[PDB]
């Protein structure tokens, strides 16, 4: 091709060198750390985690010598455009350095966050475990609503100076970089270009999230109405049977899943869940088995064993930092960081972590800056879809963690869909209302005067839930949770729900299963594990619109198999909601 | 953490 082009090659063959020997030692100082807390460690690791950061800047410079309109081939531009980013060089060096104090203050003030017993100001509660411990498990009325508010009224309004400024600076570093705002910039992960009849415009983020919205609210509702019955007996004299849900009864600090009403919502609480805990710890199982089950499973489906170095090298119980992790270093060397523990949980959350290892190894021969998820949503619907095959009992007999002869009752069933839809279906309509509103003000559709009018309108039109006491324009609640007082985007658990659900089902076609789909297990089907590695093996090399192809037979998210999936739960909300309001009027407060 | 990204390669 032409000299620019020819060059670029060459520049990226050397980057995608450099790029792996030092993000295998980098990742490897990281490997030490986490397995090893040290004090030296830490800084240890920050040599090695700076080393890192500077060598892409030089790389982003050198990347910059090339113009992306004289590249033609479609794999360099990706690489190129993912190098030449500016981010927050585009500021000046006083922005930059005030973005940063205000970035780094607004951290700080939500992981310090505490409240006092106003009796007793010596008594203070944090966040984890005090405030959470309450928001989930007190059954007070006035408790809950004292921790809800309290966090709100210390944290959220020392947030929200800080807040505005944030929106600023972040929309004038946005746009500098070429895009209408900072929800823009967010949006560009999703973006494809150049590929005639994959392409994925900034602004149809909007459009495909508020339209399969829109097919959601039917199950939502029926889903809210027979919470908010429950609920009432609940809270009684406290919930209006055509109303919102005060926000403070959602069983967290923001409602943002609804898990912890399961218990308060349970359809049939005489049937215990299926708990395979106490059959492990009979049957003798250990971390080992756990993990080689896991190996088991997706060999069943065409892919390969784990590696030797995976066995050697990964961490499967306590002797560190226990977050269950899936670590990919380069050079083939590819780990699990888990504080293994005998049960099922541990069980499906090893299923879950070793999806991430496959997905993995099967991208390790793109491009250096190509071995990622396809995009933000991909990585973690791979995982998801793991953990539903191996938790159904279809699965659970195969393993003989089940009796043979089980049979699981149709109480049972419905007990297990509503206790996933408190988790997986109530957090959506709070996704994408939170998103929603972040991405009007980085618009600047919402003024600054309105910013806590128009979140407590959007609450109780889109998700249902009203304040329990009224908050004016001193408060910045949106902020009181981590991932907007911590500058993250939060549209990845709207997408990544919905694909997760699309992957599964198309998966559960091509191994031609019969029933419901929510007791699909894929296992010992090739063809499912060639469909979804298919997809797995290409990385980000081609746009997310044609891996999401590969796997589904189309190029969109699609919220129709999620609605599939819960299908024999909506069917069962209907009858019960016959004798009741589905749906809710904005105008009822509990103080108004 | 470390990762393949340019805007959060690191994490402390
Ligand atoms: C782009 O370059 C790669 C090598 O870096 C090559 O394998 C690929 O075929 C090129 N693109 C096209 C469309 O041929
Ligand atoms: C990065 O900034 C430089 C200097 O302002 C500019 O020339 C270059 O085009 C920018 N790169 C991108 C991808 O915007
Ligand atoms: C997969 O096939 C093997 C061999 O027939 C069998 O032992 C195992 O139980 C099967 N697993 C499932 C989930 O069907
Ligand atoms: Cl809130
Ligand atoms: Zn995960």
């Amino acid at each position: 091709q032409s000299t620019i082009e020819e060059q670029a090659k060459t520049f990226l063959d050397k980057f995608n060198h450099e790029a792996e020997d030092l993000f295998y030692q980098s990742s490897l100082a990281s490997w030490n750390y986490n397995t090893n807390i040290t004090e030296e460690n830490v800084q240890n690791m920050n040599n090695a985690g700076d080393k890192w950061s500077a060598f892409l800047k030089e790389q982003s410079t050198l990347a910059q010598m090339y113009p992306l309109q004289e590249i033609q081939n479609l794999t360099v531009k990706l690489q190129l455009q993912a190098l030449q980013q500016n981010g927050s060089s585009v500021l000046s060096e006083d922005k930059s350095k005030r973005l940063n104090t205000i970035l780094n203050t607004m951290s700080t003030i939500y992981s310090t966050g505490k409240v006092c017993n106003p009796d007793n100001p010596q008594e203070c509660l944090l966040l984890e475990p005090g405030l959470n411990e309450i928001m989930a498990n007190s059954l007070d009325y006035n408790e809950r609503l004292w921790a809800w508010e309290s966090w709100r009224s210390e944290v959220g309004k020392q947030l929200r100076p800080l807040y505005e400024e944030y929106v600023v600076l972040k929309n004038e570093m946005a746009r500098a970089n070429h895009y209408e705002d900072y929800g823009d910039y967010w949006r560009g992960d999703y973006e494809v270009n150049g590929v005639d009849g994959y392409d994925y415009s900034r602004g149809q983020l909007i459009e495909d999230v508020e339209h399969t919205f829109e097919e959601i609210k039917p199950l939502y509702e029926h889903l809210h109405a027979y919470v908010r019955a429950k609920l009432m007996n609940a809270y009684p004299s406290y919930i209006s049977p055509i109303g919102c849900l005060p926000a403070h009864l959602l069983g967290d600090m923001w409602g943002r899943f609804w898990t912890n009403l399961y218990s308060l919502t349970v359809p049939f609480g005489q049937k215990p869940n299926i708990d395979v805990t106490d059959a492990m710890v009979d049957q003798a199982w250990d971390a080992q088995r756990i993990f080689k089950e896991a190996e088991k499973f997706f060999v069943s489906v065409g892919l390969p064993n784990m590696t030797q170095g995976f066995w050697e090298n990964s961490m499967l119980t306590d002797p560190a930092v226990c977050h269950p992790t899936a670590w990919d270093l380069g050079k083939g060397d590819f780990r699990i960081l888990m504080c293994t523990k005998v049960t099922m949980d541990d069980f499906l959350t090893a299923h879950h972590e070793m999806g991430h290892i496959q997905y993995d190894m099967a991208y390790a021969a793109q491009p250096f800056l190509l071995r990622n998820g396809a995009n933000e949503g991909f990585h973690e619907a791979v995982g998801e879809i793991m953990s539903l095959s191996a938790a159904t009992p279809k699965h659970l007999k195969s393993i003989g963690l089940l009796s043979p002869d089980f049979q699981e009752d149709n109480e049972t069933e419905i007990n297990f869909l509503l206790k996933q839809a408190l988790t997986i279906v109530g957090t959506l309509p709070f996704t994408y209302m939170l998103e929603k509103w972040r991405w009007m003000v980085f618009k600047g559709e919402i003024p600054k005067d309105q910013w806590m009018k128009k979140w407590w309108e959007m609450k109780r039109e889109i998700v249902g839930v009203v304040e329990p006491v009224p908050h004016d324009e001193t408060y910045c609640d949106p902020a009181s949770l981590f991932h907007v007082s911590n500058d993250y985007s939060f549209i990845r658990y709207y997408t990544r729900t919905l694909y997760q659900f699309q992957f599964q089902e198309a998966l559960c076609q091509a191994a031609k299963h019969e029933g419901p789909l929510h007791k699909c297990d894929i296992s010992n089907s090739t063809e499912a594990g060639q469909k979804l590695f298919n997809m797995l093996r290409l990385g980000k090399s081609e746009p997310w619109t044609l891996a999401l192809e590969n796997v589904v037979g189309a190029k969109n998210m699609n919220v129709r198999p999620l609605l599939n999936y819960f299908e024999p739960l909506f069917t069962w909300l209907k009858d019960q909601n016959k004798n009741s309001f589905v749906g809710w009027s904005t105008d009822w407060s509990p103080y108004a | 953490y470390v990762f393949r990204s340019l805007r959060t390669p690191f994490i402390v």
